[PDB]
């Protein structure tokens, strides 16, 4: 899980 | 004839319309911005999803901020007459009304624009639909246990996440988002009227995903997409 | 019993909950805001909608920045178990991401997040409807000749204009959002679920109104409401 | 007519  | 209504928009044009895919994945180092593992996963995921409506797609990848502008500018210069709506996905890193090209940001207005009722006449009372998965800030959810018509009309705005907050892609599976969209899609096209199948798509986002990180800033976070309608019809992507 | 589906929310609650209007007509000399005409016309239309509707209705008139702040955290205090949904609505000045009390502003974050599903328990998993009538700039449209849950979620924002926009109101006939939203209330509650409901609401405010102003700067002017959804089910007034 |  990675954030933009 | 006999009594006719005028709830939902006309979508049997000879064609649906086009459905324009950004998809930013590399960044030029000088911006800093990370790379955006699986995002290729939701570029493929909507290229098929939308070919399956009839969309006519166009995939584009790594452009540059000029790059995206120049590609809106001519998709709204052209004639589209024949097209019963138009879409456009932008997948990229983002901030509250940005979206990132590989060299720096566009103003998701300055996109929108060339699509205003009066700048594209052929879209003029068509449904125009822009699919946003992006950050829209840094905020991160905890979650909690359980006639003229105007210019900005016929816009639909789907939103990945809440204002002010960020938005997760998972590296393997695709963004929350994007997967969920497609999902429904897929389920409900030739079901639900379109405002029906996105708020089942904040219920996916919003029940079935929880981030899981090393990092305890980011850890059992949740997520919100969030739906801004501008439209004046209900949206069926069939037609009789 | 036989198969279930779980679409909509739950509106067979014993109460259908409250329904907050906060009436801002005149504002304190200092700040300079005008008086609202018009507005105690929307008000009422309001307090009959949402009556016959079965909400608890309570309207306040005049508040200022504190008095509005006090009035939501006490709502927000209260224990909403036996009841549905809540809706607020503001009628005021605003710019966007505000509304205005008679001293000053108040985010509209700040009002919102006593109701978040952390931080309001009774209503966690229940719509939060507020209802803005109130400027979000000064932007003009010309027209166009023709399990956790995330904290943020279950919340509609029916906002009367779009973002950076001003809003109109007419000094003898009330709001043009708010006699077009009233208005769809009364023919549709009983028929259409409320995001279909809130798209007429759209159509009529982008079709049946124009400004008539001897300035030309605000003269033939239109306007497009904002659906801003974060719900997560289908929402019908009525029950089975 | 008159803005807010
Ligand atoms: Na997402
Ligand atoms: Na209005």
């Amino acid at each position: 899980d990675e954030v933009d | 004839s006999g009594i006719s209504l005028d709830n939902s928009y006309k979508m049997d044009y000879p064609e649906m319309g086009l459905c324009i895919i950004i998809n930013n994945k590399n960044f030029h180092k000088s911006t800093g911005m990370t790379s955006r593992s699986g995002t290729d996963v939701d570029a493929a995921n909507l290229r098929e999803t939308f070919r399956n409506l009839k969309y006519e797609v166009r995939n584009k990848n790594d452009l540059t901020r000029e790059e995206i502008v120049e590609l809106m500018r001519d998709v709204s210069k052209e004639d589209h007459s024949k097209r019963s709506s138009f879409v456009c996905v932008l997948l990229s890193h983002g901030e509250e009304g940005i979206i990132f090209g590989t060299n720096g940001p566009v103003d998701l207005k300055k996109i929108t624009n060339f699509f205003r009722g009066d700048r594209c006449r052929s879209l003029t009372g068509k449904p125009k639909l822009f699919i946003i998965q992006a950050c829209r800030g840094t905020e991160l959810d905890c979650g909690i246990e359980t006639h003229k018509i105007p210019v900005e009309a016929d816009f639909l705005y789907a939103y990945s996440t809440a204002p002010g907050y960020y938005s997760w892609r998972n590296s393997k599976d695709g963004s929350w988002f994007i997967q969920s969209l497609c999902a429904m899609l897929k389920q409900y096209a030739d079901k639900l009227e379109f405002m029906h199948i996105l708020t089942r798509v904040n219920r996916k986002v919003a029940t079935e995903f929880e981030s899981f990180s090393f990092d305890a800033t980011f850890h059992a976070k949740k997520q919100i997409p969030c739906i801004w309608s501008m439209l004046t019809k209900e949206l069926y992507f069939y037609h009789l």
